[PDB]
C-alpha cells in the first residue's frame, strides 16, 4: 500500500500493488510473439523492394505484426491495472483493505 | 535453418514456457500460502468442505497486533466550534505536542505507552454526524486487542 | 456446480470442540494478578478442568485448552475461547449449550 492515509494524492499516482504474477506471464507471452513477427515484417519490408517477396505476403506479414502489437498493448493495460493509479486528484481517506486481502 | 525460423521457434518456446508458468501459479494456489505474517485465528472450514475461487466468506484470518490503530469519533459541531475559537476570537495557540494521544481502557486503567495520531477521514457521517480520527499505538505485550472500546484523550489547544 | 445449499452433511463426533465466551472486561482484570492474588503457578494443571451439561450434571471426562481467537466483538465485548473434549460414547452433541469450568490463577 503505497500511499500515506489522509494525504493529498495526484492523478495517476500508484496507490497499491496487486501481485501481477499472471499478467507478467501474459505480457511475456505477448512480447514473445511480437519479437517474432516484427522481425518478419521488417525482413519482408526489405525484400519487397527488389521483388523477392510478393506484395500480398508483406501485406499479410505486417497485419500479423500489428495484431501482435495490439496484443502487447492489451497485456500492458492489464499490467497497468495491477498498479492502482489514482483516477482523480484529491484527498485520499482511510484504506478499507490492508496488505494481504484478496480483491476481485 | 534461416534466422527467422530460429526466431519463431524461440518465440514458440517462450510462449510455451509462459503457459507452464501460468499453470504453476494455479498449482501454487492449491497450497494456500499465508499472505502476511501474524497470529492466525481459527478455521471457519474444516477438512472436507468445498471452496470456490474468490468466494466471499473467509476460511481464516491473520492479524498483526503490533502496532495497533485507534479509530475515534468526534461530532462535527465540536470540531466546528474548535475551529471557530482556534483562530477567531481568542487564539487557543494549537501547540507543539498536538500529536500526543494517551488512551484509557474500560476499567479506567491507563495504558502505559503513548501513541500519535494522523488524520485519515475528512468526511462527516450521515448517520452520526461525527468525523473519524485515527491514532497509532505501540502494542509490544498484546495488551490491546483489535475491537476493544477505549477512550482517547486528545489535546484541543 | 458449486451451489450454496448442501445435499447432506457428515460429522465427526470424537473428539468434540467447545467454544465458550469470556467477557474481555475480565481478562485484563485477570492480568492484574501481580498485585491482587498471585500469578498462574499451576503448570499443566492450568490446562483445563471439566464441563457442565444442559441439565446441570457433570461430564465425567476432562478436556484440554487451546486458545484460538484474539479478537473481541463489538456487540458484547467478548473473547472466544476454544477447548477440546473426548467423546467416546456420543454423550455430547454438536450445538448443545454447555458451561465450561476454567482455571484462573
Amino acid at each position: 500500500r503505497l500511499f500515506k492515509e489522509g494525504s493529498d494524492v495526484k492523478a495517476g499516482q500508484q496507490l497499491y500493488q496487486i501481485d501481477p504474477a499472471t499478467y507478467e506471464a501474459d505480457y511475456q507471452s505477448a512480447q514473445a510473439n511480437l519479437a517474432s513477427t516484427q522481425e518478419q515484417a521488417q525482413r519482408y519490408k526489405l525484400l519487397v523492394a527488389d521483388q523477392a517477396v510478393s506484395k500480398q505476403q508483406y501485406a499479410d506479414a505486417n497485419a500479423a505484426y500489428l495484431q501482435s502489437k495490439a496484443a502487447v498493448e492489451q497485456a500492458r493495460i492489464n499490467l497497468r491495472y495491477t498498479k492502482v493509479l489514482s483516477p482523480i486528484s484529491g484527498r485520499i481517506g482511510r484504506s478499507a483493505v490492508t496488505e494481504g486481502a484478496l480483491v476481485t | 535453418v534461416s534466422k527467422q525460423q530460429y526466431a519463431d521457434a524461440n518465440a514458440a518456446y517462450l510462449q510455451s514456457k509462459a503457459a507452464v508458468e501460468q499453470a504453476r501459479i494455479n498449482l501454487r494456489y492449491t497450497k494456500v500460502l499465508s499472505p502476511i505474517s501474524g497470529r492466525i485465528g481459527r478455521s471457519a472450514v474444516t477438512e472436507g468442505a468445498l471452496v470456490t475461487n474468490g468466494q466471499a466468506n473467509a476460511m481464516a484470518t491473520v492479524q498483526q497486533l503490533d502496532p495497533i490503530y485507534v479509530d475515534v469519533t468526534q461530532p462535527s459541531t465540536a470540531l466546528l466550534r474548535l475551529r471557530r475559537e482556534l483562530a477567531s476570537g481568542q487564539l487557543e495557540r494549537a501547540g507543539d505536542n498536538a500529536a500526543k494521544v494517551s488512551l484509557k481502557l474500560e476499567d479506567g486503567s491507563q495504558y502505559p505507552l503513548e501513541g500519535r495520531l494522523e488524520f485519515s477521514e475528512v468526511s462527516v457521517d450521515e448517520g452520526t454526524g461525527s468525523v473519524t480520527i485515527r491514532a497509532v499505538f505501540p502494542n509490544p505485550n498484546n495488551e490491546l486487542l483489535p475491537g476493544m472500546f477505549v477512550h482517547a484523550q486528545l489535546q484541543e489547544g
